[PDB]
């Protein structure tokens, strides 16, 4: 019942980088994973909601997959503007509480 | 000949079984499923396995020895386990981002008949060069013919995962001694409408107010109810069926032999 | 996965005869239509013969009607196109096709060249880094070594120049130099 | 033409019993219950199906036993269409619903109709475009004007010869068939499911108000049907119609007649 994603990630830029996010049945297997974009000395803020969904001002190229326990973040036509941690949140049922991941410093 | 209708304390009696699907049985895990649907390289060279076919059920029932023969004379029957298609989270294919699994829906035979001997059976073949698996009971000696009408396909439906639902259908030219009903919905997302109620009778008897005369004593319940595919997380798609109850309803009729 | 092999095709002189094999393997030959198609050297496609699974319909483009004969033996996996009555026009490279339904032509062999000429079969003649080939007939020859294409001289002879096992089928030469 | 009573006695009724096939279009030998498969005209204007494109009205003139006045009255119909399972063939090279989908089955515009009669089902012409130049070896609508598209009373027939009349271009007269007891629908539509009933427990009575059948002219009984269930697409989105066999059984009984 712990969030497992990749400490750091890289990209060329123009690149697709893929970040994963792994859970149990507890958390991701019956419950939605939002993505958080943080930029250093601000607050994250809602880059993806329910898994697979945008909200109003994420470009196309932000996008997930969920297969079962597991979702993906994929960054698509990398930009510099896009360096920054990418924290991965779902609630889990036995915890009763929020889980993250140790978040994913993306490094262009 | 069949003379008058023998009535007093113990004229009457009841059948109350249910039939299973035979849809395939591709493993020891999949009793009531096809195994997922392959299409031919070729329109010529089709060859279904036979875990891919659904087959015709039959069952035969023997009643209290006793001319008198037993007339049937009253039907109930439903598909036992129609909530289970509410199944939508089991490996499915979600209908679109955080959807539910696409539920069973599609092409769908719901059949069943009451007889006094065998359902008698009529070929007739989607494409005559379809190779019928070996193991299962099919119209041999396929013309071109076969594919809209040919005499020649004549067979009992006197045997279980034998005889494949798709080259076999009640032959409207006999079974005067069976009463058959049954109903084909074709199409991809047809949904499947399924009613259940123990109040609803059927009535067997034909325009003289005769029932099917159970042969030999015995009593013969057919039935196919393909509800529709089951459409796996893959794409891949396997026929679901589910078991018929039938509650037969039986007199005593006299008759010159 | 599917294989279609004709075989039978070589050099035969004006008004002569020759019959054609093509080796189906990889599927039920019996349950296809089966058509041999002919390409002249240079020149585009062109239909010969088509004939139905059970041979019911056999069908002929005009140019060979009344000359050629398709035919097939379902037990051996083999169709047959008999061509009597030969013509230099009929040269070409004659290739065996499936039809199946829905598909239209779908799979090809890989030909089988037939040469229709009054002139007769000469053999080769063998010799920088290589070998030569002088004066041969007909077209197709093979270059080992345990390659340009040819030029057709006036003469009526091709030659043709490598960069040796030296093999020409149509006259049994197969010199190694 | 006055109907007397109806003889009763040891020999007053008969049945016929047959089935009547589908003339779909019937491509080549081995097809027989399809059409060809359906190309379109380069313009409105130059419309011109194939013969093999063109589903045909089936027709069967049953001969019944010798009499005479006495004539053979239908009485009651059982029809159903034979071979309904066929349609689950779903994996004969067939097109592809989806990645890893089974084929798409049968499906779309349907006509299924079936007439009883004491003579040749009569026909009136309808055409969808006028200018549709129907093919070399059918019977249609001769001296086409554009209120041919609507009503034109010129178009008259008879239903008396099988692999002839277009299904598209005649439709039973209503303004006659008098001694005929006609029954169709046609459901239009690409997506349109097919929904095929067989039962050997529902009989159709051919009796009009007057408690009178049809009445067989010449000793003659003539049924007739069409039965195009859908089209069958192949794996190329390429489609046939498809057809099915109709079974009929007619209870005959004899009427007096002047």
């Amino acid at each position: 019942s712990v969030l497992t994603q990749p400490p750091s990630a890289s990209g060329t830029p123009g690149q697709r980088v893929t970040i994963s996010c792994s859970g149990g049945s507890s958390n991701i297997g019956s419950n939605p994973v939002n993505w958080f974009q943080q930029f250093p000395g601000t607050a994250p803020k809602l880059l993806i909601y329910a898994n697979t969904q945008r909200p109003s001002g994420v470009p196309d190229r932000f996008s997930g997959s969920k297969s079962g326990t597991s979702v993906s973040l994929a960054i698509s036509g990398l930009q510099s503007e896009d360096e920054g941690d990418y924290h991965c949140a779902a609630w889990d049922d036995s915890l009763k509480g929020w889980v993250f991941g140790g978040g994913t410093k993306l490094t262009v | 000949e069949v003379l008058e209708v023998k009535t007093g304390v113990d004229s009457i009696t009841e059948v109350e079984c249910f039939l299973t699907p035979e849809m395939g049985d591709p493993d020891e895990h999949l009793r009531g499923f096809s195994k997922s649907i392959s299409i031919s390289d070729t329109f010529e060279s089709d060859s279904p396995n036979r875990d891919m076919l659904p087959c015709y059920s039959v069952a035969r029932i023997p009643l209290p020895n006793l001319i008198l023969m037993w007339e049937a004379v009253t039907l109930k029957t439903e598909v036992i386990g129609v909530t289970s298609l509410m199944n939508v989270h089991s490996n499915g294919q979600a209908t679109h981002d955080n959807g539910a699994g696409k539920p069973v829906q599609g092409t769908s035979f719901h059949f069943f008949s009451v007889g006094g001997e065998a359902l008698e059976l009529q070929g007739v073949l989607f494409n005559y060069r379809t190779k019928y698996p070996d193991g299962t009971i099919f119209p041999k000696n396929a013309t071109v013919q076969s594919q809209v009408m040919n005499t020649e396909h004549k067979a009992y439906l006197d045997k279980n995962k034998a005889y494949p639902v798709e080259c076999w259908v009640p032959d409207p030219t006999r079974n005067e001694n069976t009463r058959y009903f049954g109903t084909l919905t074709g199409g991809e997302n047809v949904p499947p409408v399924l009613h259940i109620t123990n109040t609803a009778t059927t009535v067997l008897l034909d325009e003289f107010g005769v029932g099917p005369l159970c042969k030999g004593d015995n009593l013969y319940l057919s039935a196919v109810d393909v509800c529709g595919m089951f459409t796996n997380r893959s794409g891949s798609q396997q026929w679901r069926g589910l078991s018929r109850y039938f509650k037969v309803q039986l007199r005593k009729r006299r008759v010159k032999n | 996965e599917v294989q279609l092999v004709e075989s039978g095709g070589g050099l035969v002189k004006p008004g002569g005869s020759l019959r054609l094999s093509c080796a189906a393997s990889g599927f039920t030959f019996s349950s296809y239509t089966m058509n041999w198609v002919r390409q002249a050297p240079g020149k585009g496609l062109q239909w010969v013969s088509s004939i139905s699974s059970s041979s019911t319909y056999m069908y002929y483009g005009d140019s060979v009607k009344g000359r050629f004969t398709i035919s097939r033996d379902n037990a051996r996996n083999s169709l047959y196109l008999q061509m009597n009555s030969l013509r230099v026009e009929d040269t070409a490279v004659y290739y065996c096709a499936r039809y199946a339904h829905d598909w239209n032509v779908d799979y090809w062999g890989q030909g089988t060249l037939v040469t229709v000429s009054s002139a007769s079969t000469k053999g080769p003649s063998v010799f920088a880094l290589g070998c030569l080939v002088k004066d041969y007939f007909p077209e197709p020859v093979t270059v080992s070594w345990n390659t340009f294409p040819a030029v057709l001289q006036s003469s009526g002879l091709y030659s043709l120049s490598s960069v040796c096992n030296v093999n020409h089928k149509p006259s049994n030469t197969k010199v190694d130099k």
